[PDB]
């Protein structure tokens, strides 16, 4: 393990690929949900 | 893993660990694994919000990957910067960026009846002096016919405001003739051919002022943050750096079992077995197996 | 006397050194080149460091080092793309034969750098005399590969090849010149085939060559399929792929030759199935589809799967105007299937997003118990530059492979479609190719 | 007495009969009772699609601008809440 | 680089153009003998026109193998860069300590003195600063996340002014 092949090597360390991973896992499934419960609210003028 | 849609989306990605995946997913598929049936489902709004999040998961590790040409001499490696964030783009899903802000232009002002809320509804993607002055041309405009002008495009008005602003659009350097032939057309492929080569040179020469800017900004940036640093006495750059991060490595390590908390910690890893790796022979680098 | 890791030491020990000279790092990539060295990557990549490095650049070790960077097979898009500095400003300082072999590594590199090419294009079209086949046949292949469609160069360069006899490597080059422009001429392209008569000096030419037959739409040539079949082993696995997805494109029933490219690109997958792309994994698809000719079953199947992984992801990251064109063709094989009202046609249009076998989405696809159409809307990306404008190879590639699984398919382009004036002729032009693809719809 | 309530439903595009059948089995069930619903056509083309429902009383806004904009801001909810 | 490469014994270099490493081909119909000389090193080999194009069938794809990331190397490297200037202009300074003695000690004004002797640890604590180093790899994390931040468009990575304000142009131009 001294040693490391240049594919691992190539890649740059501290991005946010994995925080836009996080939030698009975290936001797909919950705006899904809100997709298919959408009911728009009945608004009195008055 | 990967949820199938993001693999799709690394499919023509150069990026490392996008390929590693890629590939392991490959392999998988060799090993006789089915692929998933991709999904016929979504909206257009959830399916443009997941394309914005994995063209984003594109870009984020290819923005890291090139190098930024900092205190450079000549147009060259401006353009080097500017082909490989083209590239990055084109490997993320995007189109050209002159089209893909043009679709910014269409969808936000799709439902606009008057110029001035084309003007205010496409504030946020024109410059600032560019809104000014067509807003200024704009007043005159409406102050000479006393009408608002319409966005129909067959109205006098809208004539007189457009050659007002094809004129103030030729003095601050846009050959919007060139621009306008370029995106209409011509019957024959020669005169084309013609347009296209002078847009394309308005072009190159419009996304490396613009990478050019994005380089000075950045430099100014660094020089500014330099001459700050420079002024300190090296205790205080010493203790405010390894203050800067222990609080890293603490927001890192409070979040356990999330993948960019791993990812970060995994990384810090790497960082130290890049120092221990030059550390062991300095003059070669960093060990490479090969 | 006769020492090939000393020199390797001794270039090493050159391109490791505090101030190396454009000159120096130029000689040590075509000694680089010259002895074939491809295991050494640190080699090639101190001497790319150097070559970036490097500030003092003439004529000659600019197209030494371009030379060398070209044939040796080494790409770094950061380095080479930064080498268009001395090409540009050394432009007028370049020979022809010079400027040929700058302007086709740079262009064959990818930079994008249309100062450089428009520059190029404009010293080769206004002295076309002064250059010679091979050298405008580099200026074709570096500006087509630039991402420039300069028709210009084309039209002065199809003259040229109309007007003198070209070598096979020559007419392979300017045939991939053209078939990346997407340029289906047949004035040019009969000339560069009536010039593959001599044989092949290499076989990546006749491969390159039937590529380039394969995208633009013509028939194989038999010396070029004779080559192929002749030295098959000569190829890598992504340019047998090529070759033999460009002769399946073309049209050639020779079982012979596609046995001899499968089985040289056949166990580069049993060994490494993740070392070609997605993309050379479906040419391969197509081409055992078309072709008919068989692989192994693991081999098979796994192409059969990144097909399918190919076409997903060309829709995942489809243009914009390809979907509003496959909306607009969408909602006229709606209305042309009996729906006069905007529901109706919605639902409908909804309903013929089916999935394929492989795994993959097809936009319209309708099904009449045992019947199935797939109305295949093709965007003005995919049809020919020239102005009959007809749709490419991979069209009818992508319009076989879906035959195999049973779809009849019909192909609207994009001019003839929005030619239309009004939904309803369009939903007339759209059932006629439905009635002339399948006739029980 | 009689169940007749007046409304004015506001649409992007001119009606399809078809729609209009869909529309008023839509529109139906946020009156009171089986009420008759006599409805006023109006085009509003800043609505991008769906309809807004003007009741003297009440409003109900299915359209898709609204839709997207409740959108637009759930998103931005959830992102700047994670 | 793409799939096919048409570059070879065609129109190849012939000699070499520095004294450090010669070169020197012998051409003939399809095959040519190339002898490289540096130093006490010399190779003689014979290469085929086919050989060299079989040798770019397979790509050499040379990435950098980076501490961070290629984008924070870039910056560090810029920032090393602007240290090596400061340190320009730090090494042009005069040398005080020729002045360290009891003469100049003794001659001296004493409010004069304690100026000279702060002007001195003046310079220590400038020259101590500007030889960290190690600290400027935390400056181009300082820059970082920023400029990742503009890339992160959603119009597009290479979007700037210029070219949205050419096709905001094509947009008003044309009608609607």
């Amino acid at each position: 393990a001294d040693a490391k092949a240049l594919d691992e090597l190539r890649k740059p360390k501290f991005s946010s690929k994995y925080l836009i991973q996080h939030v698009s896992q975290k936001l797909i499934p919950a705006v899904k949900e809100w997709e298919k419960s959408y009911q728009p609210p009945v608004i009195h003028l008055g | 893993a990967v949820s199938k849609k993001e693999v799709l989306y690394f499919l023509s990605s150069k990026d490392a660990e996008s390929s590693t995946a890629v590939k392991s997913y490959l392999k998988s598929l060799y090993a006789g694994a089915q692929v998933e049936a991709t999904e016929t489902d979504a909206s257009e709004l959830i399916a443009q919000l997941e394309k914005k999040y994995l063209s984003a998961q594109v870009v984020e590790p290819g923005v890291h990957n090139i190098a930024l040409p900092l205190g450079e001499s000549g147009s060259a490696p401006v353009k080097r910067y500017a082909a490989e964030l083209f590239n990055l783009g084109a490997q993320a899903g995007f189109e050209c960026p002159f089209i893909e802000v043009s679709k910014k232009f269409g969808q936000e002002t799709a439902t606009s009846e008057t110029v001035k809320d084309v003007l205010n509804k496409t504030k946020s993607y024109v410059s600032a002096d560019y809104n000014a002055a067509l807003n200024e041309v704009l007043s005159s405009v409406e102050a000479e016919i006393n009408g608002p002008v319409l966005f129909d495009g067959k109205t006098e008005g809208f004539k007189k405001f457009a050659a007002k602003a094809k004129a103030v659009a030729v003095s601050r350097g846009l050959p919007a003739d060139t621009i306008l032939a370029y995106c209409a057309g011509s019957a024959n492929e020669d005169a084309a051919d013609k347009v296209s080569k002078e847009f394309f040179t308005w072009f190159e020469s419009a996304y490396t002022a613009d990478a050019a800017a994005e380089v000075k900004a950045i430099e100014a940036e660094a020089a500014s943050i330099l001459d700050r640093h420079l002024a300190k006495p090296v205790a205080q750059i010493r203790k405010e750096q390894a203050s800067a991060y222990a609080s890293l490595l603490k927001r890192a390590e409070t979040a356990k079992g999330a993948k960019w908390a791993e990812k970060y910690l995994e990384d810090v890893k790497a960082v130290q077995w890049f120092d221990a790796s030059v550390a062991e022979a300095p003059a070669s680098g960093p060990k490479v197996a090969a | 006397e006769n020492d090939v890791p000393a020199i390797l030491k001794e270039i090493d020990s050159l391109v490791s050194r505090e101030a190396v000279s454009a000159k120096e790092v130029s000689d040590a990539a075509v000694a680089l080149t010259y002895l074939q060295v491809k295991a050494n990557r640190r080699l090639w990549g101190k001497v790319l460091e150097k070559a970036g490095a490097a500030q003092d650049y003439d004529a000659a070790s600019l197209t030494n080092l371009l030379w060398a960077i070209n044939t040796g097979g080494v790409e770094h898009f950061k380095t080479v793309a930064e080498l268009a500095g001395p090409a540009v400003s050394l432009l007028p300082s370049l020979s022809p034969v010079q400027l040929s072999i700058v302007v086709e590594a740079l262009g064959g590199a990818g930079v994008k750098n249309y100062e450089l090419y428009n520059k190029a294009s404009a010293v080769v079209v206004s002295k076309i005399g002064e250059f010679k086949p091979a050298e405008i046949a580099r200026v074709l292949y570096g500006v087509a590969f630039g991402g420039v469609n300069d028709v210009a160069l084309a039209k002065a360069a199809g003259k040229v090849f109309a007007s003198t006899e070209v070598d096979s490597r020559t007419a392979a080059q300017a045939l991939y010149a053209l078939a990346k422009l997407g340029r289906a001429d047949k004035a040019t392209v009969d000339a560069l085939l009536k010039s593959f008569k001599k044989g092949t000096e290499s076989a990546s030419d006749a491969a390159a060559a039937s590529f380039a037959l394969g995208s633009l739409s013509f028939k194989a040539e038999k010396a070029i399929v004779d080559a192929l079949k002749a030295s098959a082993g000569d190829l890598a696995p992504a340019q047998a792929v090529e070759a033999a997805y460009g002769l399946a494109l073309s049209g050639a029933t020779d079982a012979e030759a596609f046995k001899a490219l499968f089985g040289v690109v056949a166990p580069a997958i049993e060994k490494a199935p993740d070392a070609l792309e997605v993309s050379s994994l479906a040419q391969l698809h197509v081409a055992s589809t078309i072709s008919g000719a068989k692989l192994p079953a693991a081999v098979g199947s796994f192409v059969a799967k990144a097909f399918g992984l190919a076409a997903d992801a060309a829709r995942l990251k489809r243009s914009s105007a390809e979907s509003a064109l496959v909306a607009d063709v969408a909602a006229a094989t709606a209305v042309a299937f009996g729906a006069q009202y905007r529901p109706e046609v919605a639902s409908a249009v909804a309903s013929y997003v089916k999935t394929a076998p492989d795994g993959s989405v097809l936009d319209i696809a309708i099904t009449k118990g045992d019947a199935k159409v797939l109305v295949q809307a093709v965007p003005s990306s995919l049809l020919t530059s020239t102005t009959p404008a007809k749709p490419l190879g991979h069209v009818a590639a992508y319009s076989k492979v879906r035959e195999a699984q049973g779809y009849a398919v019909a192909v609207v382009p994009a001019n003839e479609f929005e030619a239309l004036p009004d939904q309803k002729a369009k939903a007339q032009y759209v059932l006629a190719a439905i009635k002339k693809v399948a006739p029980s719809f | 007495h009689k169940k007749e309530v007046y409304c004015t439903v506001i649409t992007a595009e001119p009606l399809d009969k078809l729609e209009r059948v869909e529309l008023t089995k839509k529109a139906e069930k946020f009156v009171d009772a089986g009420f008759k619903l006599v409805m006023q056509e109006k085009i509003d083309k800043k609505l991008l699609g769906g309809f807004v429902i003007e009741f003297s009383d009440r409003r109900v806004d299915m359209s898709t601008a609204k839709k997207v904009e409740e959108f637009n801001n759930f998103v931005n909810k959830l992102v700047l809440s994670i | 680089l793409t799939t096919f490469t048409f570059s070879g014994l065609q129109d190849a270099p012939v000699a070499a153009l520095s004294g450090s490493i010669k070169l020197n081909v012998a051409a003939k119909a399809g095959k040519a003998e190339v002898t490289v000389a540096a130093g006490a090193a010399k190779a003689a080999t014979q290469v085929s026109a086919a050989a060299l194009r079989k040798l770019s069938g397979s790509k050499i794809s040379l990435a950098e193998v980076a501490r961070i990331s290629v984008l924070h190397s870039s910056i560090q490297n810029y920032l090393l860069s602007l240290s090596n200037e400061r340190y320009q202009l730090l090494s042009q300074w005069p040398d005080f300590t020729t002045m360290y003695g009891k003469d100049f000690y003794y001659r001296a004004h004493p409010e004069d003195l304690k100026k000279f002797y702060d002007a001195a640890d003046e310079y220590y604590k400038l020259y101590e600063t500007v030889t960290e180093f190690d600290s400027l790899s935390a400056l181009a994390s300082q820059v970082v996340p920023n400029y990742a931040a503009r890339r992160r468009s959603t119009v597009h990575p290479a979007i700037g002014s210029t070219v949205a304000d050419g096709a905001f142009t094509n947009f008003l131009l044309s009608k609607q």
